[PDB]
């Protein structure tokens, strides 16, 4: 069975690239402002079994945050993100975990600062303590080189399982079939050779 | 008097290769690769049918981004704009579940090891012959 | 589809329909759930639709719904309630009056709609923020009056109090006018008297319930400003530390709100007051031992077993007792009847400082840092503590986490790999960590090192070994280098290495001696007041290296290099001289050996070896001596130069072969390591390559061009060109890092600066967009920056080269080429404070271009861009200002003066660039105190639209209320006139002139702001 997430923060955050980065592998690297919301269920193997994730992310820009803290009503668990490259989306911390907590009263939320990959990093770990009263959980991530990206999600499913042992396993690995349309036309096969692969400075 | 005491599906297989790799998936309409997965790439040979698939998880998440048979008629051809990838077609990969064709790319940490992939690949596919 | 139905307002609201598309979004999914989110945001967003909110009230079966109306509602009141006809608001504000008593008094509804009620509570504190107390001066006596009534309508009364007090005094800061947010602290304040006796009334009567719970949240958001009088002269805290300490069901808020009592604003003169301070902890205490869990308990495990709420509370009590002894310790640390007290309070503290909790580690290390500080400066303190201290010295040892220079970590299937990427969250907790621990070995440096030697002990006979003990051990020993006394450092540090050495040849297997070598060099790395000491220490820690150097681990070569590095930053003089019973000085050993030593090192590495060596010769200060090391050093790589610089001149080109490319940018990369850590001192051996690797940029620019023409675009993502464009970026960054730290700035103009401009600027220029490199603008930076007052026509040689292209490049969106266009506008802002005479020589259309070059920064969200675009405004500004009443200061402001206002207040108002507040502030207050001081010398009007005589004062105010009318409609004549009115008279004081500026940006948020707002103090 699953657990309603919502995910909230100020546009550009990266809450949808985490997102995606979760569902695919992929990483976007456009900016694509998210209209109201977007529903992407979500599942993880653990040790205790399949826990799926109903996630709710959330517009963060004001001209399209469509129904606002109506996306929070029985959400069951939250993410709220802020970028650590921009002290304007920390200010906003406590605006979303005040609109956030008048509609879910008792629920486990993880704090995220996202863009630690950034080099010139404005909002610095000593000034990050908004977590601290609140009961939130606070992890340091970054969607673009992974760090902690599954950390998020790992607390959560602890807490709402219930289980501090509880662990991510390797999904079972079915046999793979035979797939000898004989003259199949693949000149996809020549556009995708001739496009560049992306990053190809990184370490990989 | 003796005191009574205190009260993944890859079992059957053997690992032939593994490499770290970043697997990418082509996107016809958008034009562009996206990443499927960071992690190490096996290749794993069933012990009872001798038949050798590549399966890759993610790091951490431990998920699933590759699981298909290294078919014969497969070809690794050169990515442009890489000296250390691979590109395929695959005409049945089951990570997501339902068999799907993919355009894959494969791309490893040196050329060193992209070509030792390579020549693993191959050697699995005559085993798979 | 049937859903859409809801949006047709000609017909009366199908409130079943509605009922249903809520459903379909709420608990549906896929298509339908989609089709259901964009229907309902269409029908919450259209202006008609709080007609719809009392109908959907009144005759809806499904609370979203009805949650979805009071959001329709909330946008209307927030935003357009005072445009609305009288009789609207009065019959708005009753039907949410009755709604909520309607559902307080059905106790089935009460209990199971409370997200509804909550909504409908904070519907009601919109009203009240717009019409409270002025036209609803009986609210307050009325909401005191119903709370007898009933125990859930006095329940809910303090929820809505709760409210109240949060959006007047938590978070009006952002989101009222100055003068709104204190009428309504005002009232509330007046009132609060009869609040609180409210409250104190239902906390007298009650135990645990939920209006007790209810009543104590809203107490804590009081504790955020009420007097002190309220809290100490009462019998409140007497109630919060005993009675609501007791019950689990009041426990969590009660210790939160006594940790807000521990914040309070209070006499520091006054003995009784301390007393009751003293007494609510006291008890508080008691409580815990009593109730909760004594002093002894196994916290960590506790913790770890996360039951019910338990990590909540015990996150809770870390922030009640450091909050607490961080203010008040010493009103117990006098009184002998009080040590008790305090040292049961520590305690705690050790036993929470215990749990595995990143976050809570940091909160409780905060605490030990502000009271070990304190120790190490107040006379006779420290031996009140020293059990406490004691203890704290081995929690600190045992959970040292791994410090910046530590490159090998283990992963998930228990390999010792490589780092794969720094961790900022635990570099900055060891430096804490490392701070607390310096103060604690200061303390008592006996006790430390007992406690260090002693784990020591434990590692070497194998009772305690494992990666975790020797290498928190390890960083703990690192970590307090320059606590100790020379001599007692000195056995300490022998007796450490000589046992980590033996470890390292007595453990078996790559990861035992990667793990072990790791640890080694970080201890050697963090003391170099005895290997400088030490000679014949020193020396042998150096052959230690470069054995770790041939070693097939990269995170143990990469370490050896780096710790080669920082041991030669602190000890170079002792590589330098020749010291006593050696032959020659290490260091030209060391170059006579670099092949030998570096042979199994990667590139990246080789070149960190002769950074290190570059350290070493600069310390040499005699010339001839220095300039003979650099030579030595660079034999290798001038002698594959040579040899390459006569293939390419001897074979012009078609000698590229990736080898060779691949030679050449390591070539130049140990150019590069080298000139870095040498500086000014590199001059000869730039010198000796200098014209050819000119010529070499050249002939590899050649080579891209070439196959790009061929080729197509697609080129310039090849191995191959990438590879070319290597070298380029390498020379630019070579010549940039020498001009960077020259001190013959007179060779770098009559030698170097010409060559450079005719090699790199044609080509930057005359390439296609994609093969230009963004190193190039960032080399014409720090040429400019060091010597562009030096080169005026060599600057506007750079200009015209780069500013037309570069612009074309970066202005047709916000994300292309975005090295560009970062390195572009620190380009701008360089030649715009040091040789603002190259924008003067532009022709007018090329000025123009430039001003809107600046424009089109602030613009960026990106924030280096934004950044460096309002400083150049301001810097231009001023460099105009400088120039007085000519002729070329006068057509500036006629022409743009009023395109840098319009577009700063753009920016300012338009909800999309507020990182940028405090600068744009700063440039518009400029831009209007320039008028307001008479500064401007000509008319800013065009002859035929003013009076002649007309000021520029009163000009600039009609053309910005003109402005501000046209792109804010919705505001009132005197709501602009009192704005502009108050934001001219303030263009000399910042804070208040940012002041009027936020209140104008609440105003234009909603419909009837009080222009009188901008009279605020
Ligand atoms: N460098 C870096 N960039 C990131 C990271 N995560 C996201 N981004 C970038 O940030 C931009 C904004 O990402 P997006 O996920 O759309 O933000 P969002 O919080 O969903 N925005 P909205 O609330 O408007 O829908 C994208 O260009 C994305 O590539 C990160 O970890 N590092
Ligand atoms: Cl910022
Ligand atoms: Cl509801
Ligand atoms: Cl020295
Ligand atoms: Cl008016
Ligand atoms: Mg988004």
């Amino acid at each position: 069975v699953q657990f309603k997430l919502v995910l909230v923060g100020d546009g550009g955050t990266g809450k949808t690239t985490f997102v995606k980065r979760h569902l695919t592998g992929e990483f976007e690297k456009k900016y694509v402002a998210t209209l109201g919301v977007e529903v992407h269920p979500l599942v993880f193997h653990t040790n205790r079994g399949p826990i799926k994730f109903n996630v709710w992310d959330t517009a963060g820009q004001e001209k399209f945050g469509g129904l606002r803290d109506g996306y929070y009503i029985q959400a069951q668990c939250a993410i709220i993100m802020f970028d650590v490259t921009s002290r304007v989306t920390y200010k906003n911390v406590p605006n979303w975990h005040r609109d956030l907590v008048r509609v879910c009263e008792n629920i486990p939320i993880v704090l995220c600062g996202n863009k630690v990959d950034i080099k010139d990093r404005k909002v610095k770990a000593k000034s990050i303590v908004f977590h601290r009263k609140k009961n939130l959980q606070y992890y340091d991530i970054s969607a673009k080189s992974n760090y902690n990206f599954e950390k998020p999600f790992l607390w959560l499913a602890r807490k709402l399982i219930g289980d501090p042992n509880l662990e991510f396993v390797a999904m079972p690995a079915l046999a793979p079939p035979e797939v000898v349309l004989a003259a199949q036309y693949e000149h996809d096969l020549e556009v995708a050779q001739t496009t560049a692969l992306p990053d190809e400075d990184d370490d990989l | 008097i003796h005191f009574e005491p205190v009260v993944t599906m890859e079992e059957d297989e053997e690992v032939l290769y593994k490499v770290r790799a970043k697997l990418f998936r082509f996107d016809k309409d958008a034009k562009e690769w996206k990443e499927r997965g960071t992690g190490d790439c096996k290749f794993l040979k069933n012990k009872k049918t001798n038949k050798v698939r590549i399966l890759m998880r993610r790091d951490k998440t431990l998920k699933i981004c590759a699981n298909h048979i290294i078919a014969p008629e497969y070809t690794l051809k050169p990515n442009v704009g890489s000296d250390r990838s691979w590109v395929y077609a695959c005409t049945a990969d089951i990570a997501e579940g339902e068999a799907e064709a993919f355009t894959f790319a494969i791309r490893f940490g040196s050329k060193e090891n992209a070509d030792k992939f390579k020549e693993e690949f191959e050697k699995a596919q005559e085993i798979n012959k | 589809g049937a859903m859409e139905g809801i949006l047709d307002f000609s017909n009366d609201l199908d409130i079943a329909l509605l009922d249903q598309v809520v459903s379909t979004f709420y608990q549906g999914s896929g298509v339908q759930q989609k089709q259901a989110q964009e229907i309902l945001t269409k029908f919450q967003d259209n202006p008609d639709a709080w007609q719809k909110a009392d109908q959907i009230l009144q005759f809806s079966t499904n609370p979203q719904s009805k949650f979805i109306a009071l959001s329709i509602l909330d946008k209307l009141i927030t935003r357009k309630w005072k445009l609305l006809p009288n009789d609207h608001r009065i019959g708005i504000r009753n039907f949410v009056v009755g709604m909520i008593i309607s559902m307080c008094q059905d106790d089935e509804v009460f209990k199971t709609q409370k997200n509804l009620i909550n909504k409908s509570d904070l519907t009601l504190v919109q009203i009240l923020k717009q019409e409270w107390p002025q036209n609803w001066p009986e609210f307050i006596p009325e909401l005191i009056g119903s709370s007898s009534s009933s125990v859930n309508v006095c329940e809910n009364n303090m929820i809505v109090l709760k409210l109240l007090s949060e959006e007047v005094f938590d978070f009006s800061a952002e989101q009222m006018t100055q003068a709104k947010a204190l009428h309504l602290k005002n009232s509330m304040s007046k009132e609060f008297e009869q609040i609180f006796k409210l409250c104190f009334q239902v906390l007298e009567q009650g135990s645990s319930s939920s209006l007790i719970v209810a009543t104590l949240e809203s107490l804590l958001r009081y504790l955020h400003w009420i007097p002190y009088r309220y809290i100490y002269e009462t019998n409140i805290l007497e109630l919060l530390s005993t009675k609501f300490m007791t019950s689990p069901d009041t426990r969590a808020i009660t210790l939160k709100c006594l940790t807000e009592v521990s914040n309070l604003k209070i006499p520091q003169d006054n003995d009784l007051i301390k007393r009751q301070t003293v007494l609510f902890f006291q008890n508080t205490l008691q409580q815990i031992a009593t109730s909760v869990m004594p002093v002894t308990a196994d916290l960590k495990a506790t913790y770890a077993n996360a039951n019910g709420n338990d990590q909540s509370f015990l996150q809770d009590l870390a922030m009640f007792l450091t909050t607490y002894l961080a203010r008040n310790r010493a009103l117990l640390e006098s009184d002998e009847s009080l040590r008790e007290l305090l040292l049961n309070a520590h305690q705690y503290l050790i036993q929470l400082s215990k749990i595995e909790e990143r976050e809570l580690f940091k909160t409780t290390l905060d605490y030990w840092h502000n009271l070990v500080a304190d120790l190490f400066y107040e006379p006779l303190k420290k031996h009140i503590y020293e059990e406490i201290c004691s203890q704290l010295r081995l929690v600190i040892i045992e959970n040292m986490v791994r410090p910046e220079e530590v490159l090998v970590v283990e992963n998930d299937e228990g390999e010792i790999v490589r780092e794969f990427v720094k961790e900022s969250d635990t570099i900055q907790l060891y430096k804490s960590e490392r701070e607390v621990l310096v103060y604690l070995t200061h303390l008592n440096v006996i006790d430390t090192e007992e406690i260090m030697i002693s784990k020591l002990a434990r590692q070497i006979d194998g009772s305690e070994w494992s990666w975790h003990n020797i290498n928190t051990l390890s960083w703990a020993i690192g970590s307090i280098s320059g606590t100790m006394s020379e001599d007692t450092e000195k056995r300490f540090v022998v007796t450490v290495i000589k046992d980590l050495l033996d470890l390292c040849v007595k453990k078996r297997g790559k990861d035992n001696k990667a793990v072990v070598a790791s640890d080694i060099m970080y201890v050697v790395g963090q003391y170099p007041r005895f290997l400088k000491a030490h000679w014949n220490f020193l020396r042998t820690v150096i052959l230690k290296l470069f054995e770790f150097m041939h070693e097939t681990h990269e995170g143990v070569q990469d370490m050896a290099c780096d710790t080669f590095i920082k041991i030669v930053q602190k000890c170079k003089y002792h590589f330098v001289i020749q010291q006593p019973r050696e032959s020659e000085p290490f260091i030209q050993t060391i170059i006579r050996d670099i092949q030998k030593t570096t042979a199994d090192l990667q590139p990246q590495q080789v070149h960190t070896f002769y950074k290190a060596c570059g350290i070493i010769i600069s310390e040499e200060r005699s010339v001839a001596e220095r300039n003979r090391l650099l030579s030595d050093l660079m034999q290798l790589p001038n002698m594959a130069w040579d040899t390459i610089v006569e293939q390419s001149t001897a074979n012009p080109t078609l000698l590229l072969d990736s080898e060779t490319v691949k030679i050449i940018a390591n070539i130049i990369k140990t150019n590069v390591a080298v000139c870095t850590s040498m500086g000014a001192d590199f001059y000869p051996q730039l010198g000796h390559i200098y014209y050819n690797m000119l010529q070499l940029y050249r002939a590899v620019s050649s080579m891209i061009s070439a196959q790009v023409a061929a080729e197509g675009l697609i080129a310039t993502k090849t191995p191959k060109v990438r590879g070319l464009r290597t070298i380029k970026k390498e020379i630019l960054k070579l010549v940039e890092t020498y001009i960077s730290k020259a001190r013959n700035l007179d060779d770098v103009v009559k030698v170097l600066v010409e060559p450079l401009l005719n090699a790199v600027l044609e080509d930057y220029m005359n390439n296609v967009p994609d093969a230009r490199d963004a190193e190039v603008l960032n080399c014409m930076t720090t040429v400019v920056e060091k010597v562009g007052h030096m080169i005026p026509q060599g600057v506007i040689l750079i200009l015209q080269s780069v500013f037309e292209c570069t612009l074309d490049m970066i202005n047709k969106d916000f994300t292309e080429y975005p090295e560009h266009r970062v390195e572009f506008y620190k380009l701008l802002k360089v030649i715009n404070e040091k040789s603002f005479a190259a924008f003067l020589e532009l022709p007018p259309a090329a000025f123009k271009l430039f001003v809107d070059a600046i424009c089109w920064a602030f613009k960026h969200n990106n924030r280096d861009v934004e950044v460096n675009g309002l400083q150049i405004a301001l810097d231009l500004v001023k460099n105009i200002e400088r120039m007085g009443n000519v002729p070329f200061a006068n057509e500036f402001h006629k022409n743009y003066f009023f395109i840098f206002v319009s577009e700063t207040f753009f920016v300012l108002t338009d909800s999309d660039h507020k990182s940028g507040f405090s600068k744009q502030a700063l440039l518009l207050m400029k831009l209007i105190s320039l008028v307001y001081d008479n500064k401007i010398s000509v008319p800013l009007y065009q002859e035929a639209e003013v009076p002649q005589g007309t000021s520029n004062q009163v000009y600039l105010s009609q053309y910005l209320a003109n402005m501000l009318s046209n792109a804010f409609p919705h505001l009132t004549s005197e709501q602009i006139a009192s704005f502009l009115s108050a934001l001219t008279k303030q263009c000399k004081d910042l804070v208040v002139f940012k002041g009027t500026l936020r209140d104008f940006l609440v105003q234009i948020k909603e419909v009837g702001g009080d222009p009188t707002d901008y009279l605020f103090a």
